[PDB]
């Protein structure tokens, strides 16, 4: 589905319901339908909903680079100007919504209502038409949604304490929906580690031949030990599929989801990635996941790391200012003391950072982020690249944190300036160069 | 304020924009002070298109000159000397910040400089000649106008720059709450701001105009845009910031402009933020916003369109603007007044006539 | 097969839909033919042969009608 | 583990226009709920009294000035967005203002038709001098919640007729907590309500209940 | 030909196509996009869009 | 001979056009490369005699190693053993390839790239 | 569309139609053929 | 925002249902945590934090002497009541120790309680469930243009 | 005041023990106000009675096992806490269940007393090893929502007393979410659907009208104040 606005609903199916509130006595002949439409009468909205209904539009996103930079989906009248976008097709159609726009057109003859409902409908086009990998794969908030639920942290609140002596074990529950209402209370965590007996989900390969191989169970109950999110999570998944128990890392949901592709047909993929997509979001605001001047903290050993290779540079240095050392050897003895320098920052600091901070949560899902961009933020950001390709030996000991300096920033954009040039002319050559391969 | 200050390397007796190479657009280190690396275009006119900076000054022979304050002796003066771009890299420029030494001194043991590489190194204060005014010499004025600039990365501060410029003046126009220096000192070099030029008090204050009486016994008057239609449609509306017994001073703000507070740009308005995924909604860069800032008026803001239509001589007669339309309903007709065209303070809805005119027919048929 | 029920455009599912025919192509001629025979009707000449919708678009019948087996064709 | 005293619900008094509320007890894990439940239909339902539109006589539409008024016709109506009436009588009700000569015109100026009383006569509505004079008229509602201005083309007024955005809500700000406990634990809440004087919080408090009670149904 | 000619260098193509006296059978699926024709590919095949459909006997039985 | 359709995961179906769909998945990834980038792509599709020549073996045998300083000799000793091959002036700039790096002695098959670099597609 | 008929079969693109004018315009002679009918005639 | 922050209006919700302080004061505006961390402008947060600390004011400890945070060169900007506004010229601006020791600063809302630590966070609380949300959330003032 | 128009109240049977209800049409947003609400009514105010604590013959000091019996200790406190009796003692009630026979115990095994009724007789407790007794008391106590297994320092001083989790509200499951409806008349307008997976003590529309009943008069408390304002029926 798709959301479209009235009003251009409206005109471009103008055509349309001028024969529709025609055909009912709304209007008496075509001229009184077409001004009824122009000023549009309350009556009309009524009879939009009709001729849309199941009538399928293509929409497309400049610039198309493959083919599923159009796909079909069907109209939904929408209150608002605006048009809505489902959020697991951004990356087909590379959408940023920073403003973007995109065309809407709509099929009029038999043969093209079909091929769009049957070639370029949405839903049936998930993996991209070149890796084979999926690309309606829940990304950025679904990614850290879905990874925060099926997470297992230890100690959490009510967690199967495998009782002894005096008590029974504890943490054992009678279903799934009584986990539930022990989470809805202060007594279970949905991370936590606590063991349940599942009558409707199915567990894994393994354990199935174990526990029954008599069969699978529909009504068996069986019980394994998972928190209680990565349930929830398998409830989300087809019945016949197995119950998988990890913490959901974006390659581990693209092995999941390519897997559904090849063991299931088309319409359960597009039903299981949209109750993903529902999942995702509603864990994704309850992670707790914010930013902060405290959740950026910097690693103490920075001090004593940047000093001790400063002093390393000034006994270089001063080798150079003896005469002896070559020009060219100087710098590049600079430029390798300061590179693998920024390492240990970068390695102190992932010690330092807490596994469960938000900002490395986001980069550890794999939601978006990388370590790099994590260690100019704090830390350091390294060393710039001059405008003559060269690496400038002076390097940048401040991080964005901190904040740069004067002759800091100056520097910076000396290298910043030609990576967004670049990027200008990556597109017009990479563009010119699709056009031969295509003809 | 910003298209003026702006520098080209396009149109004629320059380079064209198609052909330039990339070297030209690259920063240059005599760019310091001078023209402003961070503000330029992002698309294919990057390099080619930027600012003068905040205390750049032009040379009667078309270079650009610097402002510096030269050093003696580890001692910085109060001479300020406008600089070329040649003559700059003849010497040494320290630092803007720097320890300062009671009376005038370099205290640091070392001072940062500037080479006519550039090179940065050091000496013990001795060999320095110039410093430089202050920092933020390599900004311009959009630029400067960016809270924590110094944080953020080139890339998104480029980004930063350009889109203030695209902001529209709203009906209530807030200043900013946490801001820079520059708010209150380019709002008033802009010219959409009223001042005053004589010392003196108030006579008058009504929306249409406000008279001031100067000690001078002198008489000063100033007649207020009221909902102008800017150039691209923007609201130029002008609001009074005195009182009638008021006392103002030469060079003061006597009434606020389009997007202008109390003598500072007001370029936006300020709202309480919540940092946290919510629900899917906001979601690969989009946002969402309270109910408040509609009923409330906050984010309002007023345009205006200018139509335009004329009655010529045809070969075939005369065109005549009329309220006799050949087909209509008298109904279509109930906004026009005698001579044809819409009454003010009507309502016009797409599609609506706004001045009726009529152009003679030939050989129907 | 336990998929969901499926809204509007998803239904008849494609799966179940491409055992009908040779491909995804055969299968848009298919339903895009019979679509156009049904609108004849309502103004060649045959069907609805499932029961029609409330105000069911043709195209949507003759999907309906692929699925149920109603119809055969022979390509060219 | 059944226990049942059944739920009190005692006033309380904080300000003039605003009081707190408390009711106990309450099962563990209620107060959040029940809570935000009269928060969300507090802020919305209440209904009200607000100015739909006003006439000026010189001005025939709302972006030009009027002679000696220090305010544009559009920042006056903005001012007056702030009013808070409240109308006794349905069938919508014309005010009145009319001030000449110098001074600082404010609410308290406009006239009130029989029934309806201006809450706040100290705001500020404009400021004329020796040559400016004000003569507009306010029609007065009653509804709830924000309905954007209707337009006269929508409506049968004329020309001269300037719609004003209405906010009929009574209520101001509300917040609430809980006290929970760790014999049997239960749940307290106290709910913070605050009204702009068109209304006390007890009676605001009853509609949203006179209004939540009628709602549920079964 | 008139492929090529879209495609680069039109002055070059088509001054080598008229001395050359060339004929465009018009096979190629951009030679269709120009004139308006089918592209040969997809639905636009002869096997698929010479489909003849028509319900079955046992269907028009149960009308 | 085509495939499974990568879209479909089944069986290319027979009207597909495989032609676009390969340019298109080829060149949308290009806005990714660093343009080692689209400069060495375009140039692989175009056909063009690579940037820096690389010589290629002409024929099997073991190869002799000799360094004219600011050149480079390899000459090839046929198993046959026929005439031997003789490659004259390689740029120390352009080093050699690696199995380690190619060193005097080591045998070569009758295509292997002699040095670092791109070996001239015409010529292979 | 206003009359819910079928939506009948395409034509020929105005634009290409064009383009044998304009081919024409600089002495290139340019002929549709048919598979035997040898020439036709747009008009 | 000026940090080239952009991005279209998804939706407008209703006063009623939307993160709201302990308060009772609805947030206006709700940013992605997603999009801050990797683009590389952070100044967005500072001034989200120094936005907050113009609102409520502040007033730093006369308790004995100036703590060392505040050793630096701030002067006379030890106390600003509530909204007064702010200038961080920009490479002389605040810095990130005198951040934190503002963070924590005046506390009325009307009553004597704090609305945000000295992390920039707050607990809200969801307009629709009615329930806090789990973890504190960063809250503050922004300066964002149409 | 108020009139607006017009609310419905349907229910859809997905089984006997499930049934979904969706109210049509709301006004903007009253969908999600009340639906939390009803949520948390139906979930933990319904009143009940359960199982809390067991006390098994053999198990004093053992930590987890049961000779004669292939169900162990922890699989059979679970499958107690699926035990559906309606006690109308209001206090804690003690049965009995006492089987020596080599077969698969049920819940029509054990003798409630009068005033408690088991409703699920069909539901499995045990199998019963070969040549296996197993004696077992049961406390049955009134109750409301869910109160985990509560050791109160009383529960130290009995030797072999487990107490358990008592599941006291008929209602093990239920879910809500929200939609928009009213094509033109009414625009973006609000839908309630919720979800109730009940259990055979209640039915799901049981369940609902006693937590309309407890919900209406909780709010009585406010209305009580003035009554004055109102809105629609
Ligand atoms: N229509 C294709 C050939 C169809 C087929 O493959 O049979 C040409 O022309």
């Amino acid at each position: 589905q798709c959301g479209l606005p009235k009003l251009m609903a409206l005109e471009l199916f103008k055509p349309f319901v001028m024969k529709r509130l025609v055909d009912l006595n709304h209007a008496q002949n075509i001229k009184s339908a077409k001004r009824m439409v122009e000023r549009q009468r309350p009556q009309v909205w009524d009879v939009l909903e009709e001729v849309i209904a199941e009538h399928p539009v293509l929409l497309n996103r400049a610039p198309t680079l493959h083919r599923l930079g159009i796909q079909a989906f069907e109209p939904q009248l929408v209150e608002g100007k605006a048009i809505q976008l489902h959020p697991l097709v951004c990356e087909a159609f590379n959408a940023d919504f920073d403003g973007d726009q995109m065309a809407v057109h709509l099929p009029l003859s038999a043969e093209a209502q079909a091929e769009a409902r049957i070639l370029m409908l949405s839903s049936n086009n998930i993996l991209s038409p070149a890796s084979g990998k999926p690309l309606a794969m829940p990304r950025l908030d679904m990614v850290t949604g879905l990874y925060y639920l099926t997470t297992l942290v230890e100690g959490a609140t009510g967690e199967y304490q495998a009782a002894t002596k005096d008590a029974p074990e504890q943490g054992v529950y009678s279903s799934p929906a009584e986990a539930i209402m022990a989470m809805d209370r202060g007594a279970l965590s949905v991370r936590a580690k606590i063991k349940v007996r599942l009558t409707e989900l199915r567990p894994p390969t393994d354990l199935e031949a174990q526990l029954f191989e008599n069969g699978w169970k529909p009504g068996d109950a069986w019980t394994a030990e998972t928190t209680l999110g990565r349930v929830m999570f398998n409830e989300l998944l087809p019945k016949s599929y197995p119950f998988v128990n990890e913490q959901m890392h974006k390659k581990v949901q693209a092995r999941i989801i390519n897997d559904l592709a090849e063991r299931f047909p088309m319409i359960v993929v597009a039903q299981t990635v949209d109750k993903l997509k529902d999942a995702g979001f509603y864990w994704a605001t309850r992670s707790g996941v914010t930013v902060s001047m405290a959740d950026v903290l910097v690693p103490p050993q920075k001090q004593e790391i940047l000093e001790r290779h400063e002093a390393e540079a000034d006994a270089i240095e001063r080798k150079y200012q003896r005469g002896a050392l070559n020009h060219t050897e100087r710098n590049e003895s600079l430029v390798k003391i300061w590179q693998d320098a920024t390492e240990e920052v970068g390695k102190a600091l992932e010690e330092f950072y807490p596994a469960d901070n938000p900002i490395i949560t986001i980069v550890k899902s794999g939601a978006t982020g990388n370590l790099t961009q994590t260690r100019t933020l704090a830390g350091m950001k390294g060393l710039v690249t001059n405008p003559k390709g060269e690496f400038i030996p002076r390097p940048i000991k401040s991080s964005f944190r901190e904040g740069l300096t004067v002759l800091e920033y100056f520097i910076n954009t000396h290298g910043a300036r030609k990576g967004l040039a670049d990027t200008a002319l990556r597109t017009a050559d990479s563009g010119y160069l699709t056009r031969r391969l295509v003809d | 304020l910003t298209h003026k200050r702006r520098l080209s390397a396009l149109g004629p007796g320059g380079l064209s924009r198609e052909r330039a190479g990339l070297e030209v657009r690259d920063v240059h280190p005599s760019h310091y002070g001078r023209m402003c690396p961070i503000e330029t275009p992002e698309g294919p006119n990057i390099g080619l298109i930027g600012s003068l900076s905040v205390y750049a000054r032009v040379n009667p022979f078309g270079f650009i000159e610097t402002p510096y304050r030269k050093v003696e002796n580890g001692v910085v003066t109060d001479q300020i000397d406008y600089l070329t771009a040649d003559e700059e890299d003849r010497h040494v420029v320290a630092q803007a910040n720097s320890p300062t030494d009671e009376n005038g001194r370099f205290t640091e043991d070392r001072v940062m400089v500037r080479k006519k590489g550039g090179e940065v190194e050091f000496v013990s204060a001795d060999q320095v000649d110039y410093m430089d005014v202050s920092p933020r010499q390599m900004v311009s004025v959009a630029t400067a106008m960016i809270p924590f600039l110094e944080h953020d990365d080139a890339n998104r501060a480029l980004m930063g720059a350009n889109m203030q410029r695209q902001a529209v003046p709203l009906v209530r126009s807030e200043a900013p709450l946490v801001g820079t220096g520059m708010e209150l000192r380019a709002a008033i070099d802009a010219g959409d701001v009223v001042v005053a030029d004589k010392t003196g008090v108030i006579e008058e204050v009504s929306a249409d105009y406000i008279t001031v009486m100067a000690d001078d016994g002198t008489r000063q008057s100033y007649r207020l845009r009221k909902f102008a239609r800017s150039n691209h449609g923007t609201c130029a509306n002008q609001r009074p910031i005195v009182d009638a017994g008021q006392r103002v001073e030469a060079g003061q703000v006597i009434a606020d402009g389009p997007c202008t507070q109390n003598g500072e740009m007001a370029l936006g308005k300020n709202l309480l933020v919540a940092i946290m995924p919510w629900e899917g909604h906001n979601y690969e860069d989009a946002i969402i916003l309270s109910n408040r800032l509609v009923e409330e008026d906050v984010l309002t803001s007023i345009h205006i369109e200018e139509h335009e239509i004329d009655a010529r001589d045809t070969k075939l007669g005369a065109e005549e603007i009329t309220r006799d339309i050949p087909n209509v309903s008298d109904e279509v007709l109930a906004d026009l007044d005698e001579r044809g065209i819409v009454r003010i303070g009507a309502e016009v809805r797409d599609g609506d006539i706004l001045v009726g005119k009529v152009t003679p027919k030939g050989e129907t048929e | 097969s336990a998929y969901d029920t499926p809204l509007g455009i998803t239904n008849p599912p494609i799966d179940e839909l491409l055992s009908r025919a040779s491909s995804k192509y055969a299968l848009v001629i298919y339903a895009a033919k019979r679509a156009r025979q049904i609108n004849d009707y309502y103004n060649e000449y045959v069907g609805p042969l499932v029961e029609p919708g409330l105000q069911e678009k043709p195209l949507s019948i003759a999907l309906r009608e692929i699925h149920g087996d109603l119809l055969e064709h022979t390509e060219g | 583990m059944l226990i049942s005293q059944r739920p009190t619900l005692s006033e309380e008094t904080v300000a003039e226009n605003r009081s707190r509320f408390v009711i106990e007890p309450l099962e563990p894990g209620f107060g959040y709920t029940l809570g935000n439940s009269l928060r969300r239909t507090l802020l919305s339902s209440i209904p009200g009294a607000a100015v739909t539109s006003i006439r000026i006589d010189g001005v025939l539409h709302e972006f030009t000035t009027v002679p000696g008024v220090k305010e544009d016709v559009t920042d006056i109506i903005l001012n007056l967005k702030g009013l808070v009436v409240s109308s006794d009588d349905d069938e919508p009700v014309t005010m009145y203002l009319r001030k000449q000569g110098p001074g600082v015109v404010t609410a308290g100026d406009i006239v009130p038709p029989a029934g309806v009383t201006v809450h706040n006569p100290d705001m500020h509505i404009a400021t004329l001098n020796d040559k400016g004079k004000l003569e507009v008229e306010l029609v007065v509602e009653r509804g709830r919640g924000y309905v954007p201005a209707v337009q006269n083309k929508a409506s049968g007024a004329e020309i001269g007729r300037i719609p004003v955005d209405s906010i009929y809500s009574p209520v101001l700000k509300v917040t609430y907590k809980v006290e929970a406990t760790r014999r049997t634990d239960f749940d307290k809440l106290i709910i913070d309500v605050e009204t702009k004087n068109s209304i006390s919080p007890r009676d605001a408090l009853a509609s949203a209940g006179g209004t939540l009670v009628e709602l549920f149904g079964l | 030909w008139l492929s090529a000619a879209s495609f680069q260098e039109t002055t070059r193509v088509l001054t080598d196509a008229a001395i050359n006296c060339r004929s465009d059978k018009l096979n190629g699926l951009k030679e269709n996009v120009i004139i308006g024709k089918l592209i040969p590919a997809g639905t636009g095949i002869s096997r698929y869009r010479n489909i003849q459909v028509q319900p079955t006997e046992e269907a028009r039985a149960a009308a | 001979c085509y495939g499974r359709s990568m879209a479909t995961g089944k069986l290319v179906d027979i009207g597909e056009a495989v032609g676009i769909v390969a340019a298109q998945s080829i060149g949308e990834p290009g806005t990714q490369l660093t343009m080692g980038g689209l400069p060495r792509v375009q140039e692989l599709f175009e056909a063009r005699v690579p940037r820096n020549k690389a010589p290629i073996a002409d024929v099997a045998g073991r190869v002799r190693l000799e360094e004219s300083d600011k050149f480079f000799k390899i000459t090839i000793v046929p198993d046959d053993g026929g005439e031997e091959v003789v490659y004259d002036k390689l740029s120390k700039r352009q080093r050699l390839r690696v199995i380690g790096v190619l060193s005097d002695g080591d045998h070569v098959e009758v295509g292997d790239q002699l040095m670092e670099g791109a070996a001239d597609p015409h010529e292979v | 569309i206003v009359k819910g008929e079928n939506i009948p079969e395409p034509g020929i693109p105005e634009s290409f139609k064009v383009l044998l004018k304009e081919l024409q315009s600089l002495c290139l002679n340019v002929e549709v053929l048919s598979s035997d009918g040898a020439a036709i005639e747009m008009r | 925002g000026r940090h080239g922050n952009k991005g279209v209006i998804g939706k407008i919700l209703p006063v009623e249902d939307m993160p709201f302080l302990p308060d009772g004061t609805p947030v206006d505006i709700i940013l992605n945590t997603h999009g801050v961390p990797r683009r590389m402008n952070i100044g967005q947060i500072l001034e989200t934090h120094l936005g907050w600390v113009a609102k409520a004011g502040w007033n730093i400890d006369v308790a004995a002497g100036v703590p060392d945070w505040a050793s630096k060169l701030p002067e006379e900007l030890y106390s600003a009541p509530a909204d007064s506004t702010v200038a961080t010229p920009v490479f002389d601006g605040a810095q990130e120790g005198e951040l934190a020791g503002l963070l924590g600063s005046t506390l009325p809302n009307r009553d004597g309680e704090v609305m945000v630590d000295a992390d920039g966070k707050s607990t809200l609380f969801d307009g629709r469930s009615g329930e806090p949300f789990p973890y504190p959330v960063t809250v503050g003032y922004m300066y964002i243009l149409k």
